């Protein structure tokens, strides 16, 4: 998936039973693999300490 | 012509600096320039959008 | 009353009207404007063709397929042979201009797809061979779209642009193209994307043929997909209008 | 850098209800995620980044 | 100073702060209080290390070269380029256009080289560094007239004290330095393509002023760059790739990110 | 501008956002409020867990089938083992609280169905056997929905709630449930129903385990029906938030 | 200034200054004059050396390490810890919580090492010290890219002059440094237990910039710590025990005090 | 902006100090801070006790 544009996409489908989990990732932006290469994560790799809230947007 | 400025200190103290050269390129860096404005990169769009209104109407 | 979605843009003798559109984006919050006398290096008076150069120009459409890596256009090359504007630059040594970009895609409610329309200043593509710089024919397409390749260019010893989609040719992550000014076209929510660009460059005026200022790129993050019997052909059309175009250095035609 | 002392948190998604589609509409769709620093966010102790390395000076 | 959160209380309303449109491209800007009840907290945190000047105001070694008091290679010549060191190159690449004064520190270390000669006596070596602008005559031999430096800036250093230091005014034909140029050197478009086209900062030459002893001595000169009075515009994404040449941005293709076992899993 | 249909409710650390909703109903025009000193029988100070108790809690979803008589929940029992609120009542002899009810159902335009969401004070169910009162296990379902039966319970000599849908278990006509506060969810017009209830009871405070104040009931007047190849599973989710919850009579945990 | 005694005269009274209660735990506070007749004496004595800052404002050597210009061990790495030196550790232990700026002096001495090689010539050695924050890449070899230090603070020293000196701002995630932590690294409580859990101050690396001569040279670097702008709270009793590890407070059991021959005797 | 302060001298004389850095962490230590208050450690108890009264009554 990282080799294709499918990395960014998150799969969803109609399912027989409600309550299934779409996805799960670690909160920290700097160390986690999912947020390490993003704009904010790359800037963080430069700095030792980080502070404050993160906004996540889902379309 | 000595210049007196504030120092970098914690919250919850002045340093004297004198220029000895006229090249002006021999001065120290301007570390204390704490100004930011995200308006360019974020909220680029012409028509202003309010925090809690439907984005498209 | 009025609708945020409805829009109408009139430039020269060309008018664009879309029933549904995402809010228009000015890339750095700056409207394109003519150059200041205080900032102007050249002594000679500039010539401003006004409405002639400043009109919408429509380019050749492309087909959105379920597996299209991407489509990309070098904008200065795109309008290099189109109307008076193509003629003025060929005649003049220096040209500076604003650019209006309008990308239109139409699909049925049932269709689902997401295209990223980003304009990037000074994009430099990197050749597949490390020892060779990319060829001009590969770098710029005149009158025709240049297409990204899902796989990386194979091993070679020839000039060839590196087209892998995730790197986007700049050897940088595709997801971080957000910092560059951009507008998302989602088939359920948006019919078309309008981006307005201030002129950007270190020099106040630059020769258009030798140097290209910005590059429009379209990539689908989400593939186009539809149920059987739906229209299987989707058309994407790029319309570009010059803004406040001006020219200097009157010279004999052609570049060498 | 990941710290045993401070654990940022866990972020997860669930189906509140089953996805519903009409006949002739696809059962399966996709969801993109965008991550950014909030107004309260801040950094300190700037350090060299882990990702960039050179075996030799480039030519 | 960092913005401080405002306390909030529960409400039921027509207004929808959390709901927004990605298509417009206007980044959503919503505080924690709009999504949940919050408490009034004052923040003394300062955004004073994120300033571009603080980020780029530190010495880094752009390049080092070796020259010999005896043998064929008497002196070392290096063309002045930022790109040959990855760390300096990556941070400069973060902005498309940068304007900045340059601070230069040279560190020179001499190592004795093993030899057949015996009872060597070594007077303190003196080292000369000379910078030539484009079209200045290049030295062809170590004993050349070019080493007089009447029209050329030059520094003489005696071993065993503080490294020589100089300040450089912003030197460009252009209003700003261009990290990336999408252009050809000529109008035809057949020719070298890249930032190398706008590359004309001159060349630097280092030689032993004198030889203290008969035995061979090798000297390494290290060049350090520190941006000052920095001004940036048009920010660019992180490079995300290992470099390959200093004359082009050509890259081996790279996966987007390191891969976890599953979408649900919290382990990298 | 704004839309009457769009809504956003924020309680504690839980926020609910529905694009389409029918106007919210306050059952007697009274907002839930803490008890007055003038009206308070008990001398001892009450303990108010504030945001802890007052947050949305999501219950197990049910499947809407073309032939489902009905689904019904005893609300005090529903939240009896959920978070701090389940813990506080187990610890305390007396509790009085307001209740927020939010019922969400999602369907395609082609789907057609009508559900009646009614909250009824002091509903008493009647046992199928005349000589026997209904069993507690039949009367209240903890962590699970209790379902109405289209046919009347068969002849028996055992405890068993009478579940026939028209009587609704109260031995009263289903159509006259309008007098009780209620909100209709029609698939063509409404996505979800929000009802806000003032605390209702003769006594100012009552032990929650022995006595249940209100009962949420869902019945489909019009059966769900769809053309073939449409999603055949429809999910109904009930989310309940305590309002102005307060507790008194600090006691050792458990009921006997 | 020290309090000065007041003159007193004999009296018979109901009041009982000497009599008090230990059980309350309020320390008794009675002057010499209350117990006996005294004379008015003025005191010019000053409590000006007992101040916490004066007590902790003196350089002490926390640790020293050795690295070689040739052979396998080219460079030395030390994790930055106060605990490994007993004198520094004991005085810091006197307060549970301490807040303080750090002053660092490095002294480097090189000793020639005996060898079979002959007629050695030695150019002045230059020594580089580089400090890496947690998660900065560690150097794996002496010739690594990590030694460029573009993002890392670093000092270069030439032998034969004043030792390099730097000032450190108070660095902690916490409001104050914690001398003792009664806690586990994880929620489960199965894992390492101790102050080592809050230990993340980074690592320090020292290398020869250049090699002057063929013969082997060994260099010792000594690190000195001086608290500045000191602030203390929650004072703790004297340790009263020899240390055993720098990661735990584990101790061999110790008698309360040295023993005299008899309760009556005045001889230790 | 020079600062003039008193020196440490015996009983029974000013030194000039100028800050040349803005980091504020580059300043000298505050040796002359002679303030003490044993009230926390000694006499911790809530109800105040007089010097010459029965301790418990
Ligand atoms: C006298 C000895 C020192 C000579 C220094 C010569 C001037 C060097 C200036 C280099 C500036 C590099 C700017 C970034 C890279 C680029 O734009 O080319
Ligand atoms: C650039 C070279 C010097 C690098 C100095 C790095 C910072 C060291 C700070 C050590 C503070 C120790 C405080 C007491 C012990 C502790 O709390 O861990």
């Amino acid at each position: 998936k990282v080799n294709s544009m499918e990395a960014y996409q998150i799969p969803v489908r109609s399912n027989e039973g409600s309550g299934t989990q779409v996805f799960g990732f670690p909160l920290q932006p700097g160390y986690s693999s999912v947020f390490s290469r993003t704009l904010l994560g790359e800037i963080l790799n430069y700095y030792t300490h980080w502070s404050g809230s993160i906004k996540l947007t889902f379309m | 012509g000595a210049q007196v400025s504030t120092q970098k200190t914690g919250a919850h103290i002045h340093y004297t600096n004198i220029n000895y050269y006229k090249d002006a390129a021999s001065n120290s860096a301007t570390r204390q320039d704490f100004a930011q404005d995200p308006g360019k990169f974020t909220e680029p769009v012409k028509d202003i959008m309010i925090k809690s209104l439907p984005a498209l109407n | 009353g009025y609708s945020d979605r409805v829009r109408s843009i009139t430039l020269g003798n060309s008018t664009i009207t879309t029933q549904e559109c995402a809010n228009v984006v000015v890339g750095y919050g700056v409207w394109p404007d003519y150059l200041k006398d205080n900032e102007a290096t050249a002594e000679d008076q500039p010539t401003q063709p006004d409405v002639a150069t400043c009109r919408f120009y429509t380019l050749d459409s492309v087909q959105w397929q379920k597996t299209s890596p991407g489509w990309w256009w070098k904008l200065p090359d795109a309008l290099s042979n189109l109307g008076l504007f193509g003629q003025n630059m060929q005649y003049h040594y220096l040209g500076r201009t604003g650019y209006t970009i309008h990308v239109q895609c139409n699909a049925s409610k049932f269709h689902q797809g997401c295209l990223l329309v980003v304009c990037v200043p000074e994009a430099e593509m990197g050749c597949a061979t490390l020892d060779n710089t990319p060829s001009s024919a590969e770098l710029l397409g005149g009158d025709a779209a240049k297409e990204f390749a899902g796989e990386p260019i194979a091993s070679g010893s020839n000039k060839l642009v590196q087209r892998v989609v995730y790197n986007a040719g700049m050897g940088i992550g595709v997801g971080n193209l957000t910092i560059f000014p951009h507008q998302w076209i989602n088939l359920r929510t948006n019919n078309s994307a309008t981006i307005v660009m201030p002129y950007t460059n270190s020099v106040p005026m630059d020769n258009m043929f030798r140097h290209n200022n910005v590059t429009l790129m379209v990539i689908p993050f989400v593939p186009l997909d539809y149920c059987p019997g739906s229209t299987t052909y989707v058309p994407i059309t790029v319309t570009i209008a010059p803004m406040n175009a001006e020219y200097n250095g009157l010279r004999l035609a052609g570049h060498q | 850098a990941s710290d045993e002392c401070t654990a940022g948190g866990f972020i997860t998604c669930w189906y509140q209800t089953n996805i519903v589609v009409p006949a002739d509409a696809q059962s399966s769709c996709y969801i993109m995620c965008f991550v950014s620093a909030c107004n309260d966010f801040s950094v300190r102790l700037l350090k060299d980044t882990p990702f960039i390395s050179q075996e030799n000076f480039f030519q | 100073r960092v913005a401080d959160t405002v306390g909030t209380g529960p409400t039921n309303s027509e207004a929808i702060p959390a709901l927004t449109a990605a298509e417009t491209g206007h980044t959503s800007q919503v505080v924690p209080g709009d999504t949940m009840q919050t408490r009034h907290v004052k923040n003394y945190h300062s955004r004073s290390e994120s300033t571009v000047e603080n980020f780029l105001c530190r010495s880094a070694c752009v390049y080092f070269t070796e020259y010999k008091n005896s043998g064929s290679k008497r002196y070392a010549e290096w063309v002045v380029t930022t790109r040959q060191a990855a760390q300096l190159r990556r941070k400069l690449e973060f902005f498309t256009y940068i304007r900045f004064d340059l601070e230069l520190t040279f560190v020179i270390t001499s190592t004795q080289q093993p030899s057949t000669t015996q009872n060597q006596d070594a007077q303190i070596l003196t080292h000369q560094i000379m910078y030539v602008p484009p079209g200045g005559p290049v030295p062809d031999k170590v004993d050349s007239y070019v080493w007089q430096t009447s029209t050329n800036p030059s520094v003489f250093w005696t071993e065993g004290n503080a490294p020589p230091r100089m300040s450089i005014p912003f030197l460009s034909i252009g209003n700003a330095y261009s990290n990336f140029y999408d252009g050809w050197s000529d109008f035809s478009r057949d020719g070298v393509y890249g930032i190398n086209t706008l590359n004309s900062m001159g060349t630097l030459y280092a030689r032993h002023v004198n030889t203290g002893g008969t035995g061979p001595i090798k000297s390494t000169i290290r060049i350090y760059f520190k941006p000052k009075h920095v001004k940036a515009w048009i920010p660019r994404p992180p490079r995300l790739c290992q470099y390959e040449k200093a004359k082009n941005v050509n890259f081996q293709p790279s996966g987007v990110t390191t891969t976890r076992q599953s979408i649900t899993a919290m382990t990298n």
